[PDB]
Parts: C-alpha cells; structure tokens; sequence
C-alpha cells in the first residue's frame, strides 16, 4: 500500500496544492512512475492531441477483460484532480491536468526543464568509496541504534524527535530508552524504500511551515537525481532540509556541492540465496546469512550460539518466543519474518508434496501450513497459546426487554465503533468507556 | 433492577476454578460469576489478578530447560 | 583468541560464543568442521564431501550430540577419546586428519585436550587366573604410579575381587584405566565351545561393524553396545558367543523373556540344549557338560535373602564353574541395590551389557565406566528407518481437555491422587472411544498403555474389553493373548508396566498412552519400543501411529513433555492433535451425560 498510501497522502492534499505540484517536469515524471500502466497509457495517449474526449470514446477503447483497473485508474486519476471529467454537452468530456501535462510534455521532449532534474554543479568524484561507504557507515549507526544495541554515533535531533513523537521506536523516556513498538517491528520488517516512505510521511506528517510544496517538490527531483555528482545548494526550506537528509546519511555534502549517494536511486526504486534460513524440527538455525545486523535482529527472538561467515547458529526458545511476545511483536509478525527467511529445499519439498496432496484432495483432514509445521506449528501452538484471551473493563448492562437494542443501535455502533462485545442473545453486551457517546441514547429512546 | 459496573472477562472454566483459587488463598476479591465465559471481578484488583494469573502458569509450567 | 577480533556490539550475548576470531581457511568448502573451543561441540554437514568418511571418526572419538537433516551436532568427550585411543588411533595422526578435514584452523584448547586424553593403554591388565583376580601390568614401570595411591589393600598383588569395581573407578580418576581384551585362544585352560551358525542368516552391516568393534585386535574387548529394537540384537549376541567359543551365560531380570530367549538361542545357533541350561523362580536344573550355556535371571542372584537349598546348591553350582563371557540384557536396571551384586558374584573374562535405552532416572548410567566400560557400537534410529531396518512412525500427541468439575476438584485434590483424577476426565473416554472407531474402521492393532493398574481396568472394563496388568493368573493372560493374536475377532489390548516389556510382540502397529512415572524417560521408551519392531516397515504407504491422550491444563503437560523429549532426541517428533475431526460424528460419546459425569466423579470420589 505505499504507492497507495503515497496516493492518499496526495489526494488528502487539495486541489491547488496538488496543482501546484502538477507544475514541475520532475514532479510529473514521478507522479507518472506512480500511476498504473492503464493510467500511464491514459495520459501519453493524450498529452501529444489536445482534444477533450468523451468516456464513451475510453469505454469504447477498454476492453471489459481490465474494466475493474481501468476504473480504479480512472478513479484515482479523478480523485487526484489530475482529470478533469466534466459532462459537456451530455457526454463527459475527459481532460488530463493542463500543468500535468505541459509538464509532462516538457520532460519527454527535453524543453524547460528549469534543472528539475538538478541545479547542477556537476564536480563529480567517486561514490563507491566515499558516498556509499559515508551511506553504509551512517544507515549501520541508525539501524543498531533501531536494534537497540548500545553504540556511539546516535541519531540525530529531528529524527531523535520523530521517533519521540511518533508512534515508530517510542522513546520511553519513563524508562529512559528508545522500544520497540509493534509498529516498530513492521517498520523492522518493511523492505528498505518502504521505510523510507514510512519515514518521510511521518517527518511530512509532523513539519509544517517549512513549506508544503517545498518539501513534496524537493523530495520528488530528490527522488529523480542520479548519483555521484556535485550540485548547486533550490529554496531556503528545502536546502535547510537537504542539510536536514545530509545528517541522515543520505547525501555526501561538502558543505554548495552535495554529492547524493545510492540511497536516492533506492528511493525510486528498488535496486539457498542470502537470507535462506534452514527451518528445523530440532530448533537449530543454519542461516545462510551473515551480518552484525543479522546477529543484532536475530537475537531479539532467538538464542544464538555462534557467528560464520554465513551460518550464524543457535536455538529458538520458548523463553525466547514469549521473549518476542512480551516484546510487543507479533507472532505474525515472526511467523512473516520466517516466509521471507524460508530454504529452497523445505520449499522444493513442500512444493511437491503440495501437488501430490491436491492430486488427491483439498481438505486432507488437517489445518492448513504449506511450510514445514513441525519447526512451525510448535511455535504456532505456542503462538496460538501466547493471546488466548480477551478483557472488557468499564460499563456493562444486562437482561434486556427484547433484541430492540441490536439490530438498530449495535448493527449501526457496529460500523461507527463505539461497542466492545456483541451478544445479542445474552441480552448484555459491552462498550467502551470512551465509545458511550451515541449508544445510550436511542436506548432511552 | 440490578446493572452494576464490574470487569468482564471472556474466559475458560479451568481459569475460572483458577479465579476462585485466587478467592481460595485470598478470599473476598472476585465479586460473581456468570458462567464459564463470563466473571466478575474486583476491577481495582484485575492487574493484581493479572499479575497472579501470570504465576499462576508460571506454577503450571515453569519452563526451566537449563 | 589468537586475533585481534574487534566485538560486534551484539556479541556480548556471544559469552565466550563468537568464534569467528579464528579465520576461515579458504578449504571451508569441501571441509564440514567447525570446531568449539570450549565446549567442543562439534558442527558436521551433511550435504558436504567426506562427510560419510568422517562422520566414522566422529563417532569414534567425538560423541554425537545430534544428527538432523542437515547439520548434525557432535561433541568431542574424554569417553569417546578413552573408547578412540582403545581402539589405536594415535594423537598426531588424529589431528592431521580431523585438521586436513576442518574448515578452520583447530583450536589449542581442543588440541590440548585430547593430548591430555592419553592413556597408559596396554599398561594395566587384571587376569582371571581361575577365579582369582591377578592384576598384572606389562612392566614395572606402572607400579611405581600405581603404589602411589593406597586404597588397595609382570607383577600382580592381592586385591579384593569386590573392591575391584571400585579401585576401576580409583585407577580411572588416576588415569591409568585397565584394559579387558580376552586371549580366549591363549586362554587354553577354559574349555572352548566351539558352536557355529547357519548360513541363511544374514548379518547387516552396521552388525558387523559392531562385531568390528570388540574385534579390532581379535581380543574380546569389553563394553556396551546399545542397539534400537528389534534389530536381532539376540542374532548379533548368538554370532558374538559362536566366535567367542567359549563357555558363556546370559543374565535378564525376567522369566518369559528369559525362556523365550533359550528358545531363539537354540533355534538360531547350531548349539543343542543338552549345553544349555536355565534357572528361575520355576525350575533349577543345569547341564553338566564341560562347555555350554546357561540363560537365566537376575532373579536368581538378586534375591539371596531367602531362597531355597536348590536354589543354594544352583548358585554355589555357577559360581563354582569360571565362565568366560557373559551377557547382561537390560541393563538399565542393575546398578541398584540388590542388582549390580550380580557383577561383584559372577567373574568371566568377557563382559558385555546390553539394552534397548541406556537412559534412567539418573546418572547411575556413569558407573557403567567402572562396571562394565566403554560403549562399543550403537546404529542410528533415521538410519534404519529409512533404510527400512527399523519402522517409519507417525507420532502423535491428543490433548484431551480437562472438563471443568474435574479440574476443580484436581484444584482440592491432594498431590500424588491428583494423577488420577485428570486421568479419569470422560473427555478422554468419548475420544479414545471414536478413535477406536475410526482406527478400527481402519482396522489397526490398538494398544493402551497405563501406570495405574486400575484404572486400565476401569478403561478396559468401560469398552468391555480385557485387561492385563502386573499381578493376574498366567493362564487368564495366555488366553487373553491366545485370543488377540491367532483369532483375528480379537485385536485391541490394554497393557502396563509388566507388558511394556518381557514379552515380544512386534506385532504392534498402533501404540496409545495415558498414564506413566513422573520422569519415566526410560520406561516411556520401552513402551515405545513395541512398536519400534513393527516388520511392515519396507512397503510405501506405511505410517505406524503413536498416540499419547492428555488431559489438558495440568502439570502432566510438563510430565509428558519431559517424558517424550528422549524420543525427540532420537528424532521422533508428535503431531498436534486438540481440535479432531469427528469428534461428534460418532454418535455416542462416553459420559457424554453430565449427570453420568457426575456419577463417575462420584465413584472416583467415593474410592478417593
Ligand atoms: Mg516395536
């Protein structure tokens, strides 16, 4: 849901802030990597003929087989305010956003281009050991500092705020240290671009003027640089927050040249192997991975007992297991963390023993675990055995007159949420102490 | 005439004959029960009941392994 | 730490564990070993070349820990070091090899200690000189060590013949352990016995290499060999004493079992009953010839309280006569109080203890370094599981879910009676009872086994089906075993803790539990081993199923836990059974009936 919630973030913004977005060649370039290919297709069929279109002419194009895309790319081509779907004489006439598509229309053919792509300096020196290994020695200080292992070069004091404030790594400063929340753990088990989308909607989410479209323009042609070059130091907002992502790690500044690394290019886009875990009936880990971060996220949630050079060992424990669970992880959580550490092998085995089974039957009298349960299904039932319960504490009625109270005043509650537990035919049932805004109400009434 | 505020847990009738172990070894806590899926409970004392459940499986297990 | 090795920041979680200051050799690939420093644990792949070929010295001079699918687990042990240099196999050339096989460089702590696991090998020897304990040396250089300690009391003195086992212990924390390897050929004064085998018996492999074993020198070395069951341990023991050739006798604390050893004995072997011979609690009549056998009991030594003038003439009889070899079978059970008097009457000059598991609930098993000596040979259970010499086992668990007035009067229930009470949940009964539905409408061979005598009566009574416990009338049980074997009408049996062994029955295929000792490890696997010996073990298709019903919510969680993780160790992990399929299509359940289940507890309560 990334390009989605990024879409979202975009749709939340109004019509003219996203206007004023429309305007630069870059940011159209990648709002233009954002969209689906039917949408894409949509907009190159039209920026090069300026003729309003009738839908039925897009109806009579679309084939039914992708009817349901293209109403989702249409959908959010409206609701983004890039088009401009208006019905007249009778038939809705379609229109890509003009600035959108000057824009557009500008990369393609190379005209004014205003060094959207980059104010350049162009004094170029080498990335692979001066950017990357700057990049590779700030991102290590920032995720062992997110593992929680004591080390020198902490964070720094905006993101040191953001982890405070946000809900990601909640600085418990009544304990005096940095935690892991559950949404840490995803952000944990987020693919490197997600988190930096996680990162930039929360620092997005919290600053405020520090312009709005100074930050969404800045990051974009951000997004669009290439590597390894000097460029000029562009607005005030957007250089104090270039200086901001140099203290990231993200930029190798010289204090008006910057030379931004391969973290740029990531963010547009991404890019018995590594990471090849051997699950075992005995506990033991064979991972055909080896890294300190491998060792520093493993030991959260397993005994370990020694470090190869790619087959770092040790045991899952039940202690270690609810060791994850006090921790606030998820035993989805782990359980998704183990298909993305999964071992050709079990899998070739399991893939076999897969068709096999569904040569015979569906349902084979058992639950359903592709993977190799016994490694699994033992910590599963123990996962089963982790939760197991549920708590209502506050107001609780009881002994109805009649079910006049359920399917109009708890069907209804049921989708504005202000009720803990539905039962009916017990005659009670609970809600919450802050949800007793509009239940008790109609109930006297 | 009887609607009162009390702690209501979903629970089991083994965790149930547990809560009235708590009231066994110290009586007078736990108010009343409803059935095996429904007690009520002193709601000063549901982390102090927490806190006991959580050795109560600690008696159950123990887990030492060492 | 023969590095710099700056820390990773969670390394210290790696207490004295991160052993990658030593470095990798670039031979990492084709070589399998890691090597603990400390621990030495001792890490060996599978899928890696000579693994196979060194997966032999692993075993000789290392223990093994573990052996999964992919990346077995060993542990080098003074044990395994002492059993390795007894066999001959010198230190340098053991580093050479173990280094030239090891992916890294090998550590000194490990180096060092097996060059302080050298011995004073071939230094002490105590002969039987006719019953009388001579304990030579083969120079008089070891006398001027050995009179350095006290406690006794080419150049042989007097000791105690009992002491013996005790001053094995002393010599082995002063380090210089004596060696037993018969020259039964140089041994002419005891009369041979020179008994020979058919040739349609076939020895297997793993066999052979156990018989390789003692025969590393052709001297009969003594020790342990501990074998899974029903691989024809009683065959290897018949080829042992038929290349042994001398006079020899066979000790289990048992009387079927015993008897129907002498039956397999004399049918195999080419040996006729005129040399052989038996004594129990029945019959005490002996052979007289000059060479031959007699298969007998511990029962016949352990008990010297109060037995009769016959029983008096027999043992005065054998412990007369000087026998060359003998053979213990399950010797799990000797080291206790009247037991282990057996090894301290009988002097032969060959030893061997022999059992299906050399677990216990304790550590008496150690004594076995001053009793009966190193471990010879063992066979791996996967191994001849999926070569078919053993069976392929389906293991399963069945949580039954303890009703609720049960368990709060388990809650008032005092201690050691609270066993029986989860135990007799109805829940338990209604589950056993659709599965014997569903596994004789699958027509499977049901066995439950149970430590309380009554209640596998009270089970077996509830299906009207017969019982067998410890303490009922002989022929009442042959009956009930007539029936369930030769007629095919009859086909399920409650057994316990007298019929968990000392009978053979591979014909067990189904195998269920409800009720054992609280760290009964070893006597949970001599329940297993029943069906261990199912023979329908090569054909595809096969799954044999073991189930275990336990009442949910109790401490025998933790009791069958701990009982059941010896067979995880041998590699036989249980399924997950608490929700079933089924449960209500049977349509009658027992004690489905809450007032029934009240009148149960009632009955329980009125025993109680
Ligand atoms: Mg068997």
């Amino acid at each position: 849901s990334l390009k989605h919630s990024v879409t979202q973030y975009l749709e939340e913004i109004p019509q003219q802030v996203q206007n004023r977005l429309y305007t630069s060649p870059a940011t159209c370039l990648a709002i233009y990597r954002i969209l689906p290919p039917l949408a894409k297709f949509f907009i190159m069929a039209m920026v090069f003929n300026e003729n309003e279109v009738p839908l039925l002419d897009l109806d009579k194009w679309v084939n039914s087989n992708g009817k349901l895309q293209f109403q989702n790319a249409i959908k959010s081509m409206k609701s983004l305010h890039l088009l401009i779907p208006n019905k007249s004489s009778g038939t809705l006439m379609i229109n890509l956003n003009p600035t959108f598509k000057i824009s557009l229309r500008n990369a393609l053919t190379g005209g004014e281009v205003q060094n959207s792509f980059g104010v350049v300096v162009e004094e170029n020196v080498v990335s692979l050991d001066l950017l990357d290994e700057y990049s590779a020695n700030k991102w290590e200080t920032i995720l062992h500092f997110m593992v929680g292992t004591p080390l020198a070069k902490i964070p720094s004091e905006k993101v040191l705020n953001l982890l405070k404030h946000s809900k990601l790594m909640e600085e418990v400063n009544s304990t005096g240290e940095f935690k892991i929340t559950n949404e840490g753990f995803q952000f944990l088990l987020q693919e490197i671009n997600s988190q930096l989308w996680t990162l930039l909607l929360q620092y997005l989410k919290m600053i405020e003027t520090m312009d709005l479209v100074d930050v969404l323009h800045f990051i974009f042609m951000l997004g669009a640089l290439e590597v390894g070059k000097a460029y000029k130091i562009l607005s005030e907002t957007q250089r104090i927050m270039l200086q901001d992502m140099r203290d990231y790690g993200l930029v190798f500044q010289k204090h008006s040249i910057f030379y931004p690394t391969k973290l740029a290019l990531m963010l547009t886009s991404d890019t018995i192997p590594d990471g090849s875990l051997i699950v075992e009936t005995n506990f033991k880990i064979y991972s055909y991975s080896n890294s300190p971060l491998q060792i520093a996220v493993l030991s959260l949630f397993v005994h370990l007992k020694a470090r190869f050079v790619n087959m770092v060992l040790g045991q899952i424990t039940r202690e270690s297991i609810r060791r994850a669970l006090t921790n606030g992880i998820t035993a989805d959580q782990i359980i998704a963390y183990l298909e993305t550490h999964a071992h050709p092998q079990m899998r070739r085995l399991a893939e076999e023993k897969l068709e096999k089974k569904l040569e015979l039957d569906p349902n084979c009298k058992e639950p359903l675990q592709v993977l190799p349960p016994t490694v699994v299904d033992q910590i599963r039932l123990w996962q089963l055995e982790l939760d197991r319960v549920i708590t209502y504490e506050g107001s609780l009625y009881s002994d109805f007159e009649t079910s006049q109270e359920y399917n109009l005043l708890s069907k209804y509650a049921q989708d504005i949420g202000v009720l803990l537990w539905k039962d009916d035919k017990k005659k009670k049932f609970f809600i919450s102490k802050e949800g007793n805004s509009q239940v008790l109400d109609f109930a006297k009434r | 005439a009887r609607a009162r505020k009390g702690a209501l847990v979903q629970c089991d009738p083994s965790i149930k004959a547990l809560i009235l172990q708590i009231d066994a070894k110290m009586s007078d806590i736990v108010l009343e029960e409803l059935d095996d899926t429904h007690l009520l409970v002193n709601p000063s004392k549901v982390e102090f009941v927490k806190h006991e459940l959580n050795r109560l499986l600690s008696k159950n297990i123990y887990n030492p392994m060492d | 730490i023969p590095a710099d090795f700056v820390p990773d920041s969670v390394s210290g979680m790696f207490r004295s564990h991160d052993f990658s200051y030593l470095r990798l050799r670039p031979d990492h690939a084709s070589r399998p070993l890691w090597i603990s420093p400390s621990d030495g644990r001792i890490i060996l792949e599978s899928f890696s070349p000579l693994a196979e070929q060194a997966q032999d010295f692993l075993v000789t001079i290392a223990e093994p820990i573990s052996r999964p699918s992919h990346i077995h687990e060993y542990k080098i042990t003074a044990y395994s070091l002492y059993a390795a240099v007894s066999v001959g196999l010198e230190t340098d050339d053991i580093i050479s090899v173990l280094d030239r096989l090891s992916k890294v460089p090998v550590a000194e702590s490990i180096i060092n200690f097996i060059k302080g696991a050298t011995i004073s090998y071939g230094k002490v020897k105590l002969v039987i000189k006719h019953n009388r304990y001579f304990v030579e040396t083969t120079q008089a250089d070891i006398l001027q060590m050995l009179l350095n300690d006290s406690v006794i009391g080419v150049h042989s003195f007097e000791i105690a013949n009992e002491s013996v086992e005790v001053v094995k212990k002393r010599c082995q924390e002063i380090d210089y352990p004596v060696l037993e390897e018969y020259d039964f050929r140089n041994d002419h004064r005891n009369p041979d016995l020179d008994i020979d085998l058919k040739p349609s018996t076939q020895i297997r492999p793993y066999q052979e290499k156990s018989l390789s074993k003692m025969f590393g020198n052709g001297r009969a070395r003594s020790g342990i060999i501990v074998l899974p069951c029903g691989a024809g341990k009683t065959l290897v023991g018949i080829t042992a004493a038929c290349t042994i050739k001398k006079s020899v006798i066979v000790l289990c604390t048992s009387s079927v079992s015993v008897m129907q050893w002498r039956q397999q004995f004399l049918q195999w072997c080419t040996l006729q009953p005129e040399n052989c011979a038996v004594f129990t609690s029945d019959n005490k009549e002996m052979f007289q010839t000059e060479s031959g056998l007699v298969v007998s009991t511990y029962s016949m030594v352990a008990n010297t309280r109060n037995r009769s003038h016959d029983s008096q003439k027999v043992m005065d009889f054998l412990t007369g006569r000087e026998w060359g070899f003998i053979i213990l079978d399950e010797v799990h059970v000797v080291p206790a109080a009247m037991f282990r008097r057996v090894v301290s009457t009988i002097a032969a000059h060959a030893k061997l203890g022999l059992t299906a598991t050399l677990v216990r609930e304790d550590d008496k098993i150690g004594d076995l370094n001053f009793l009966i000596g190193p471990k010879l040979y063992e066979a791996n259970w996967m191994e001849l599981s999926q070569k078919g010499h053993i069976a392929n086992v389906q293991c399963a668990e069945v949580w039954c879910p303890m009703t609720a007035e049960f368990y709060q009067e388990y809650l008032r229930e005092t201690a050691r009676k609270r066993m029986l009470l989860y135990i007799m949940n109805p829940t338990k009964f209604q589950a056993c009872q659709f599965l014997i539905q569903y596994h004789e409408r699958r027509g499977d061979k049901i066995i439950v086994f149970s430590d309380n005598v009554y209640a596998l009566q009270e089970y077996a009574l509830k299906m009207g089906k017969p019982f067998i416990y410890g303490s009922t009338p002989q022929q009442e049980r042959m009956n009930i075993l007539q029936n369930f074997q030769y007629n095919d009408q009859i086909n399920t049996i409650f057994l316990s803790k007298v019929g968990d062994t000392s009978i053979d029955l591979p014909e067990a295929t189904c195998l269920i539990q409800i009720s054992s000792h609280y760290g009964s490890r070893r006597q949970e696997a001599q329940r297993l081993g029943r069906i261990l010996r199912a023979k329908r073990r090569n054909d595809e298709g096969f799954n044999a199923f073991f189930y275990s019903l336990v009442s949910k919510d109790t401490q025998e969680m933790y009791y069958s836990t701990k009982r059941q993780a010896f067979l995880v160790d041998q590699g036989y992990a249980f399924k997950v059974i608490t929700h079933l399929h089924g449960m209500e299509n049977i349509p009658n359940l027992a004690y489905a009936s809450p007032r029934e289940r009240r009148e149960l507890l009632q009955e329980v309560l009125l025993k109680n």
